[PDB]
């Protein structure tokens, strides 16, 4: 009697596991039920049926897409740039609360596109991470002006990075296969596409919060020593910092030393708008735009940041060194 | 008694545990199988992630149930 008994509770929990399963896959893009071009296509398509996009265009935002997903290079469209210039002028001089600020090199903004949106943040910052690398004559010969490469391309990046031998365990977690999908990635993916172009960077794990409140003053010291090293305003050589939180990530471009000896981190988002970032780009900053950008220990609560910062370029035999290192595959950890 | 756990590739392997086990514990239970640190894991049931201090009582976890576990941080 109890076998049927058994045999139902064991009916139930299976349709609850494959349910949460099919959902989990999902969410994480690793159900492999298509890629970038299809959700571009098919938020297109939406919008047409919406009756907000005629038919016409929509044929050409496709072939314009079919060109750059065929040459590798992201189209510009969801790009502000500006914004480190602006800061500066606005530090400079508006009346702030500010102590001293340090600013990374130029970066550009890259949002996620109809293609991207809800999974395209690692990949969208490690594009505005690129964004300042590239201009940056430090990683001329190691990126050789290469261009913003789009999201499949990124993709396949990672892959060549897998190929080449990078993270075998990473790979495995993702299917060995991120074109054609909507997998979410973090620092370590990023990590081993920059290190298999010869760029010198880390990651930096702050497992656990080290303040009052479930805040990260070591996470916020340790950006403030990046940064740091006499103006009132520091537009420094550095690129900014890619940081990773359990479900979304962002970029670190600066921090503020606030009058009262606190600090706060400048943070750009891939997930804001072009016109939210275009209002930083006007004449006078209004300070009540600059709040959203502005991150102090208060707004970092999750348990847990990674973030993967640069530092130069590699020798081959230096990135040989790393790939091997990468089989094991570790971070610093603080604590 | 004997549970599964599911990472999103679908490698799925087994536990023996008992409703007193915390989630700290099944963690370790995981490290001891698949050599993954427990830090670099998070456990999904019942659309839920669970808390380390929290027991498998906690959550009516029972014989043959599936918890799933994503790996690393990414978003």
């Amino acid at each position: 009697l109890q076998q049927e008994e058994d045999r139902k509770r064991r009916s139930e929990e299976s349709r609850q596991e494959i349910e949460e399963f099919q959902k989990l896959q999902r969410q994480y893009g690793l159900d492999n039920s298509g890629g970038y071009k299809q959700q571009q296509l098919r938020n297109m398509e939406i919008e047409v049926n919406r009756g907000r996009m005629p038919p016409s265009e929509f044929h050409r935002r496709k072939a314009d897409m079919m060109e750059s997903l065929a040459l590798g290079f992201d189209d510009g469209k969801t790009k502000t740039s500006g914004i480190i210039e602006a800061l500066h002028r606005y530090y400079q001089n508006a009346a702030t609360d500010v102590r001293r600020v340090w600013l990374s090199s130029v970066v550009d903004h890259f949002h996620s596109s109809l293609g991207d949106k809800g999974w395209g943040c690692g990949y969208r910052n490690f594009q505005m991470l690129l964004s300042s690398l590239l201009q940056n004559d430090a990683y001329n010969d190691c990126l050789k002006g290469m261009l913003i490469p789009c999201i499949p391309k990124i993709q396949s990046m990672i892959e060549d990075a897998w190929k080449e031998g990078f993270d075998p365990q990473g790979a495995s977690q993702l299917n060995n296969r991120l074109q054609g999908t909507k997998a979410w990635i973090g620092a370590c993916e990023v990590y081993i596409l920059l290190t298999s172009l010869r760029v010198k960077c880390h990651i930096v794990d702050f497992h656990k919060s080290t303040g009052p409140l479930g805040t990260h003053p070591r996470l916020f010291e340790w950006i403030l020593n990046y940064y740091s090293s006499s103006p009132k305003v520091v537009c420094t050589s550095k690129p900014p910092i890619y940081l990773q939180h359990q479900g979304h990530s962002r970029t670190v471009i600066g921090i503020e030393e606030k009058k009262n000896r606190t600090l706060c981190l400048l943070i750009l988002d891939p997930g804001c708008p072009s016109r939210e970032m275009q209002k930083l780009l006007k004449q006078d900053i209004e300070a009540s735009s600059l709040k959203q950008l502005r991150k102090s220990m208060g707004n970092l609560k999750h348990k847990q940041y990674q973030i993967l910062a640069v530092e130069g370029a590699l020798s081959l035999e230096e990135k040989l060194a790393r790939r091997q290192a990468s089989q094991v595959f570790t971070a610093e950890k603080i604590p | 008694m004997q549970i599964f756990v599911k990472t999103l590739t679908g490698k799925t392997i087994t536990l023996e545990v008992e409703p007193s086990d915390t989630i700290e514990n099944v963690k370790a239970k995981i490290q001891d199988k698949e050599g993954i640190p427990p830090d670099q894991q998070r456990l999904i049931f019942a659309g839920k992630q669970l808390e380390d201090g929290r027991t498998l009582s906690d959550y009516n976890i029972q014989k043959e149930s599936t918890l799933h576990l994503v790996l690393r941080l990414r978003g």
